[PDB]
């Protein structure tokens, strides 16, 4: 997300990521492990 | 075996009424019945520690508790009779 | 007396039941001045407390501190014990060294049942301590609703 | 001595004015529903 | 426990009465930091 978006923000992103794979991966999705805080880049409660 | 052991309770209130802060009574119970390491003294060139503790016949028994005093921001000093109630219960000397 | 306090500390229903019968002292009391009868309210020993007491226990003994064995039940929540304690004339409002009694120590607890079997046999719910607290300024002072309630 | 001043209150004011402080954030976590700003509060820094 | 905390004594005015912790804040059993949300398959979720 951009500079200073807040948890919310990216828990509502990630939940679309989520519902997509369960969905429309559905064939081959066994489950999706979000994690809302810290990513690749960084920390933040912009990264996930 | 679990073995008896003196539960002593300060009261909050009571030493808050009195001036008498929680540090001076605890430190004081500690130093005058398990002593304290106070600092370090030269021993013939050789540093050894220096322990503040009671003299043996004044941390015995229950009574003993209560010839301990401690004193408030008024200055006055006070009791440990004042601010604790003490009871018996078991424990264990020695947790696995 | 010494295998009679450590047997009814272990609880052995037994050796209680065969040491009394060997002349064993009902009111052989430990270094803190605790009888067999004190070791069995502490630990919950209900039958215990059942074979001392028509044995000629005193249900009225206190330890070198005023704790008697009603204390002890009514603080660690035995109420079928604080029950037949009373049943053979338990001291309802006894004063252990601190002024505490029966009522505060159930009272600080919480339990509930035993607070009222207290004051079913008539505990002084206004009896103070060494600090002029009663059994109703304990129950504010933890946030106990129910119980504030119970203590008129 | 002019200022009724020792050492001390020197070490004291140095300790006081040249600091670094934990202050948190806006938006810090745990936060309230529709948060939309997150930003880090920046307290006292050390003296350059 | 949260009760234990929330009676501590904060201060007794001068009437008497007893300023409690539990009458200035709320008190319970938490995380030690909330900045990172784990979830699978959109379920709260912990993990090794």
């Amino acid at each position: 997300l951009p500079a200073g978006a807040t948890q919310e923000r990216t828990q509502k992103v990630l939940n679309e990521v989520t519902h997509y794979y369960l969905t429309k991966e559905k064939n081959n999705v066994e489950s999706v492990f979000a994690n809302n805080g810290f990513g690749f880049a960084g920390r933040g409660q912009n990264t996930g | 075996e679990d073995t008896p052991q003196f539960k002593i309770d300060i009261d909050q209130e009571k030493a808050q009424a009195l001036g008498v802060s929680i540090n001076d009574i605890n430190t004081t119970l500690g130093a005058a019945w398990g002593g304290s390491y106070v600092n370090d003294f030269i021993d013939r060139g050789r540093v050894k520690k220096v322990y503040v503790m009671s003299e043996a016949k004044y941390r015995m028994l229950p009574d003993d508790i209560g010839d301990w005093y401690v004193r408030a921001a008024d200055g006055q000093m006070v009791p440990f009779s004042a601010f604790s109630s003490s009871r018996w219960e078991y424990g264990s000397p020695r947790l696995e | 007396g010494k295998k009679l306090l450590e047997a009814a500390r272990a609880g052995r229903d037994d050796e209680v039941r065969i040491l009394m019968a060997n002349g064993a002292d009902v009111n052989a009391a430990d270094v803190v001045g605790w009888t067999p009868l004190h070791l069995a309210a502490y630990w919950g020993h209900l039958e215990i407390v059942e074979v001392l007491l028509k044995n000629g226990a005193d249900v009225n003994a206190y330890d070198t501190l005023g704790s008697t064995p009603l204390h002890l039940a009514a603080h660690f929540g035995h109420l079928e014990i604080v029950e037949v304690l009373l049943k053979n004339g338990a001291d309802v409002n006894a004063k252990d060294d601190n002024g505490i009694t029966p009522l505060h120590l159930a009272a600080n607890r919480g339990h509930l049942e035993i607070v009222e079997v207290l004051l079913k046999y008539g505990a002084d719910v206004n009896a103070q301590d060494k600090f002029g607290k009663t059994a109703f300024d304990i129950s504010i002072n933890n946030g106990n609703e129910d119980l504030a309630e119970i203590l008129q | 001595n002019k200022f009724q001043l020792t050492p001390v209150d020197v070490i004291t004011a140095i300790k006081a004015q040249n600091a670094q402080v934990a202050a948190g954030q806006l938006g810090g976590t745990p936060p309230v529903k529709g948060q939309q700003l997150n930003a880090s509060i920046i307290a006292q820094t050390r003296l350059t | 426990s949260t009760e234990e905390f929330g009676k501590i004594l904060l201060k007794v005015n001068q009437d008497g009465s007893r300023v409690l912790l539990r009458d200035v804040a709320k008190i319970e059993l938490g995380g030690e930091n909330y900045d990172i949300i784990a979830e699978f398959n959109g379920q709260p979720a912990s993990g090794l």
